[PDB]
């Protein structure tokens, strides 16, 4: 007569995405949305019981959130599981439900084992993979002619759950695995000054093709050096894996967009050395559901959750749980339809997989893996004015690159320069 | 280190990626 | 009155040298002592409640061992963990019992991950440890004048607890750490025979002073094809990192010693390639006590678990549960001397920590860090018979090496050869 839903996420840290200050009301909207569709459980009281994913320190866990995920399934034996987003919080949260046949619903968790649903089963994500990344690179480099070697440059926080090592995992694995070009990697430390030679002698010696995963202050000191340096656009092209376009402003207001601008009189020589440079995101929704549930997010989260949500790619992460959750509510209407039960996980399951839904986010695909296609845009700077916009745009699901309002992706010698330079790399 | 003293789960180690390996 | 004793171990599966076939009737003897020791816990009556670590498949779990914990110290409260012993187990459980405040202890976990006892606070590790390698290779190092540059190999079966990797990460980190050295490292797969001609071909552009961590078949074939290839004692040394002596017979018998010795009529070429070739193990308790130990282990386990433990270095490891638990127990008899209880975990852990104990592996350590010192052996194979025997000692308390039996460690040139060679490696 009613359906438990179990959350491991952080309740009190409101930092990341997938926080409650911001995925709670978006998942409020959902069963608000569940009650007024006849259609959707009808007559079922969906219920929430919540468990936090964050230690004492107020970070997300690898020990608080699977001592969460027990606490609420001896206790309210749940139908399903609602985060975590970190990836270390997911791994053993994930295996729990997996070993307990409980589905597990997660907008986060985009690393690439998360991807093994043979040990993760009954995992559905509805928000970004990092192997989509790596689809989206894979079509980048057949549309340029890149087909043999590009350089992978990623630092991370000591402490944090590595979020560029995971999203390089990702799109090191997949690109792989799909073009067998060479891919050279190299972690750095982003506070460590003693890197910063080393990095830009491996930028000038192992690719030309050149991705970065690090801060944005990071992406504009090694632009900075590469430009010191005379690394220009006519021989190198550097790609900051911002996925979350964190050195953007939201695409509601402030224009123009400006990542190069810091105000530290350095913006002079930053926007000529951000030239070469092009920053790969998440897409970000354009149906108008979707600005009508950011709305709605708002003045949920700032009322009954005391948040202040501000627009910016990461509102995807609530959106997507939103949709998740319709998605499976709908599952399980299908599966009571036939007869089966709210615990027929395998059945629920197979139901969302290899599934297209409509959704606030717009048109959705979970996979036959389980793993929602995420769209990702290309932002370009226009030489005229120095700021940066969305030129090229791929769709997760036809794989396919399209052209944004006719625009033409800038280079200095009018086509992309080569991922191999003239008489090797010598 | 690149490759050695990055926790201790399955997760992290399904690539290597800081490693010197073949596989 | 009571003391409950969780243990999270392989409970069926008898492969692994912490199964309970194997540590059972190990810590059965010890609680049979602690009966018949006044002095240890008078009156108390410990009871112990099992938890298998492995999972549905039989190996040991990063998931099974997990939940067990939790099962057990929620249906019987129990005051200290036993094990468990492989470090995908250990990690989450110890993480866990770190956070209910509950000491651990193990002679397994030997993973330089498990040293950061900030995070893995009340864990005492009473086996070896792979750090401790480290100081052993540190140790040697520095007695044989290889002061710049040694390479590693290290190969696994996937799926497994990666032992090569933590023995190798915690020799990596620890020489590095006192030495500065370059350590060069290179992952394989043993079944692979693709990486055979990468090796060999490392092997003579990388070091000279090389590390091998594989199993005895790999390490005799990279032997052979070393050979083949012209590499001998004169400019290369190979060590193999066969901790557990899996290379060799055991110590009682089986005299003489020839891990070069197949039976596929390669053995000729194997005695005169393995000339270059010296076998690192942990040492072989000498004590009297330790044999008596055995002779009541064999008897037990053969009796009360239908087992049956053959002679083998792999035998310290239940030792060591044996010796750890007896000096756990008298740490609880002084915290309950002193008017604290079976639950001061932190004071108990302290009385463990920075303590000489006499146990049934003769001489054991407590470091200020909460892990066994571990001796170390090096083997040599005799020029004149071609057999290995124990030519060097590591005393891991006061990292002192000492010749054995008046052996000298048999070089071609009479002198170890330098670690870097004649004008560069090229
Ligand atoms: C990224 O690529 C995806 C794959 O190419 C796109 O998916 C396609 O999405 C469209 C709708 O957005 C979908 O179209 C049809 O889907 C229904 C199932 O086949 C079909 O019944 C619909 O038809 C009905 O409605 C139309 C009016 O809309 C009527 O004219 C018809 O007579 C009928 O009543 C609808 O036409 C495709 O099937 C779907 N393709 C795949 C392979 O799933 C994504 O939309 C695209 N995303 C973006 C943002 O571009
Ligand atoms: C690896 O190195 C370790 C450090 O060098 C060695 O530890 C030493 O072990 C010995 C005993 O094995 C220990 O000796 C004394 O320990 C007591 C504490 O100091 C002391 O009270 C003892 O003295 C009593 O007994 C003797 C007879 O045995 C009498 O003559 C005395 O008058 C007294 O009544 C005992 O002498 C060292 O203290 C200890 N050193 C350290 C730094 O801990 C390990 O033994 C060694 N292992 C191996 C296998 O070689
Ligand atoms: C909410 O979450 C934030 C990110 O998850 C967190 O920010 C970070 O805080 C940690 C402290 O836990 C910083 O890191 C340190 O971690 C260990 C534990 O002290 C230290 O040993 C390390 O040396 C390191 O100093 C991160 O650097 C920091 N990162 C950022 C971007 O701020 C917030 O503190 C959390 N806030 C609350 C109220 O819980
Ligand atoms: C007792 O433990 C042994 C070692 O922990 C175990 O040996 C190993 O068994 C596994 C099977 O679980 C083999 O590996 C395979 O693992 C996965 C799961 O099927 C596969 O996808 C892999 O491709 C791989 O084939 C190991 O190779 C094997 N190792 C050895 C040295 O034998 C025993 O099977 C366990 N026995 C019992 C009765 O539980
Ligand atoms: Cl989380
Ligand atoms: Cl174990």
């Amino acid at each position: 007569s009613d359906l438990t839903v179990a959350v491991v996420l952080p309740l009190t840290n409101t930092s990341y995405p997938w926080s409650w200050a911001r995925v709670g009301p978006a998942v409020e909207l959902a069963l608000a949305r569940v009650k007024a569709r006849p259609d959707l459980l009808p007559g079922w009281t969906v219920r929430m019981v919540l468990g936090s994913s964050e230690n004492a320190a107020g970070v997300c866990s690898d020990t608080a959130a699977p001592l969460a995920a027990v606490d609420l399934k001896w206790e309210h034996s749940p139908a399903v599981f609602l985060g975590p987003g970190c990836v270390y919080s997911a791994a053993p949260v994930g295996r729990f439900t997996a070993h307990w046949r409980v589905p597990l619903l997660t907008a986060g968790a985009p690393a690439l084992g998360i991807g093994v649903k043979d040990e993760y089963a009954l995992t559905t994500r509805t928000g970004p993979s990092h192997v989509k990344l790596g689809d989206f690179v894979t079509a980048l480099h057949r549309r340029l002619g890149w087909e043999h070697q590009a350089l992978v440059l990623y630092a991370d926080r000591l402490g944090d759950d590595r979020p560029c090592f995971f999203i390089v995992e990702g799109l090191y694995m997949r690109v792989r695995e799909r073009l067998n070009i060479t891919v050279n990697h190299q972690e750095f430390v982003e506070g460590d000054p003693d890197h910063y030679p080393k990095l830009l002698r491996a930028v000038r010696r192992k690719g030309r093709v050149i991705y970065i995963c690090s801060s944005p202050d990071a992406f504009r000191n090694l632009m900075l050096l590469a430009l010191n340096a005379g690394l220009t656009g006519e021989d190198y092209v550097f790609f900051h894996l911002d996925v979350f376009g964190q050195s953007l402003k939201s695409a509601q207001g402030l224009v123009p967009q400006k990542p190069w601008e810091r105000g530290d009189g350095q913006d002079r020589s930053a926007r000529q050395a951000f030239q070469a440079a092009k920053i790969i995101t998440y897409k970000e929704p354009d149906n108008p559901e979707y600005l009508e549930f950011l709305k709605q997010l708002k003045l949920l989260a700032d009322k009954k959750f005391n948040f202040t949500v501000e627009d910016g790619l990461k509102n995807i992460i609530p959106a997507s749980f939103h949709d998740g959750l319709l998605l499976y509510v709908q599952a399980v209407t299908e599966t009571l339809a036939q007869g089966g039960t709210v615990t027929d996980g395998e059945n629920i399951t197979q139901r969302m997989w290899n599934r297209s839904f409509q959704g606030v986010t717009g048109y959705l695909k979970i996979d036959r893996n389980g793993d929602r296609d995420t769209d990702f845009s290309l932002w370009d700077m226009d030489p005229e004015t120095g700021a940066f916009r969305v030129v090229l745009n791929y769709n997760g699901t036809s794989q396919e690159l399209m052209a944004v309002s006719e625009h033409k992706l800038y280079w200095p010698l009018g086509y992309p320069p080569p991922d191999v330079p003239k008489c090797g790399f010598d | 280190s690149s490759c050695f003293g990055g926790r201790m789960d399955r997760i992290g180690a399904q690539s290597g990626l800081g490693c010197n390996s073949f596989r």
